């Protein structure tokens, strides 16, 4: 009796859901490019999926591509950990604005 | 006579780190207060609330990784410029003569504010307050380089009271201890 | 050199200061003609009215 | 640098222009808002006056 | 699967970022599939406030993160009996995972453009924390249900005493 209802109602739900984590996801990308590049906003964003083993060649080659689109005088080399306070680093950091989707 | 004696001593002991501590802050904070101006030397046209500033002190060897974090939690707009102090100066908790650095930071607002402050003392910095208009910078001005001539003064005259009632105890100790 | 930063900062929030004031005046203003036209349809209400009780009497 | 300055300055007159004008556009809509709800109350409790009295 | 999003910062006009990104990126090598994102050009609020929606959409993504993989947890945990094709079972719409994916764009009939972003990050947060409930509520009634059968195979369980 139960188990037809439950499994319709998270298959229903499960893309509401998931529509969510990338309207929020947008909602991240929009906020960190305009901070990154202030207004006016001109932030086109980029979906990529990395081939068979193409992980070091391809952000390798990013990261050249974006040395002047995005500022290499700071950060990228290293940072130490800055706990104390309200907020610390979670996340890696590169001459672009980078997230991701695990799907 | 040795109540009187240890006690005084103790004081005199107690009191000099304080005024030493608090004139050594006075002394940084006139140094920033004299760069502040120098900051603003482009234009004196104007006779004299969304912006918040704040400025203080650092080490040397911070200060690329400071300025890094700094860009990197507030990217791109947490404006900060600095300068060397020449000739090193005492910290005084820390206890060390370094070279120095004086910085300020330029923001737009609380979130902002939050992150800058918590930054800094995270870094362990020294901020002191500072003006934000000419009079309040010549009213720090004056209020700090009286109080540290003031300071020293009294620094240096019951250091010397400290070297006469010493003076005056090493002189008859020996006999105190064998009686 | 190093001081023409801080020089365009300072002068650009006098600048968005001075136009949130102007703003602020701008309400006030605007305000007291809300006022001052509350108070002229009061008063064509009262004339109208000043007419009906006249044809009442 | 002088390309990290200038975009850094760039980029806060921006924001600084844009935090004046959305101030200016929520206090003209608040001063249209109570432009209208000054009207409103003045006229009524004034217009209510006159009813008492006529 | 895993899927990048990149800034692609104008370059003074869309044209001259994208299709070097994309075009010349691909053609130099294969070595990933490009498209575009999509962004919405939502309406921007003070740098205060989009620096305070900074940490809000810094620790709203790890929420849902949490929230849509427990949703497809008790999925797959509920139909544990046919949760092959697991892509299927879960897919928001579309044929494959991927396909939608490489669609996407901002839905206004869900929520529109025009409201700030706070507003609209809250209420997205509000539909998340009550699928979060939800899923505490029913799958722990299904739970239960399951735990009972289970009970029951002990009643049918053992020696003829236990049983």
């Amino acid at each position: 009796k139960q188990f037809g209802p439950l499994v319709r109602w998270l298959k229903v739900n499960f893309s509401e859901a998931f529509i969510a984590w990338i309207h929020i996801k947008a909602l991240r990308v929009f906020v960190e490019s305009v901070l990154r590049y202030g207004l006016p906003v001109n932030f086109q964003a980029m979906l990529l999926q990395p081939n068979k083993k193409s992980v070091k060649k391809l952000r390798e080659v990013l990261h050249e591509l974006y040395k002047h689109l995005d500022s290499s005088a700071a950060a990228i080399i290293d940072a130490p950990m800055d706990i104390p306070g309200l907020n610390l680093s979670q996340q890696e950091y590169y001459p672009y604005v980078y997230y991701k989707i695990d799907c | 006579n040795f109540e009187k004696i240890e006690n005084e001593l103790k004081e005199i002991n107690t009191n000099q780190e304080a005024l030493k501590r608090n004139f050594l802050e006075l002394t940084e904070l006139k140094f920033i207060l004299r760069k502040t101006q120098q900051f603003f030397d482009e234009m004196a046209d104007p006779d004299l609330l969304r912006l918040g500033f704040v400025a203080g002190v650092i080490n040397r060897e911070r200060i690329p990784t400071f300025e890094r974090m700094l860009w990197r939690v507030c990217r791109g707009n947490v404006f900060l410029r600095q300068a060397e102090i020449e000739n090193p100066l005492e910290d005084p908790v820390t206890g060390d003569y370094v070279h120095k650095s004086v910085f300020i930071i330029f923001f737009q607002g609380d979130q902002l504010k939050n992150r800058v402050k918590k930054i800094c003392e995270g870094f362990r910095a020294s901020l002191y307050p500072c003006p934000e208009t000419p009079q309040e910078r010549k009213e720090m001005a004056s209020g700090v380089n009286t109080r540290i001539d003031d300071l020293q003064m009294v620094l240096n005259q019951t250091e010397d009271h400290r070297q006469r009632v010493l003076q005056a105890a090493a002189k008859n100790i020996r006999v105190w201890f064998i009686k | 050199s190093q001081s023409q930063g801080i020089q365009q900062l300072l002068q650009a929030e006098k600048r968005a200061a001075e136009k949130v004031a102007d703003a602020r005046k701008r309400k006030a203003r605007r305000l007291k003609q809300a006022k001052e036209e509350a108070q002229m349809e009061v008063e064509q209400y009262r004339r109208e009215r000043e007419q009906e009780f006249q044809s009442k009497q | 640098s002088d390309a990290d300055v200038q975009k850094q300055i760039k980029h806060m007159m921006a924001f600084i222009e844009q935090e004046a004008n959305e101030k200016a556009e929520e206090i003209d809509a608040k001063a249209e808002e109570e432009f209208n709800i000054e009207k409103g109350r003045l006229v009524q409790t004034q217009r209510l006056k006159i009813m008492e009295y006529y | 699967t895993e899927f990048w999003l990149i800034s692609a910062p104008g370059e003074k006009t869309c044209q001259q970022t994208w299709e070097k990104l994309h075009a010349a990126t691909t053609k130099n090598n294969n070595l990933a599939v490009s498209s575009k994102f999509n962004i919405p050009d939502l309406k921007v609020g003070t740098l205060d406030v989009l620096v305070g929606l900074s940490d809000e959409l810094a620790k709203l993504d790890a929420f849902v993160e949490g929230v849509v993989k427990k949703v497809a947890q008790y999925m797959a945990d509920v139909l544990e009996d046919s949760k092959d094709k697991v892509q299927e079972n879960l897919l928001a719409s579309g044929v494959d995972l991927v396909t939608y994916i490489t669609r996407f764009q901002w839905d206004m009939a869900k929520y529109p453009i025009k409201q700030s972003l706070k507003n609209i990050s809250e209420i997205i947060a509000k539909g998340v924390t009550q699928i979060d409930n939800d899923l505490k509520s029913r799958a722990s009634a299904y739970n239960n249900l399951k735990g009972n059968l289970q009970n029951l195979e002990r009643k049918n369980a053992g020696s003829l005493l236990t049983r």
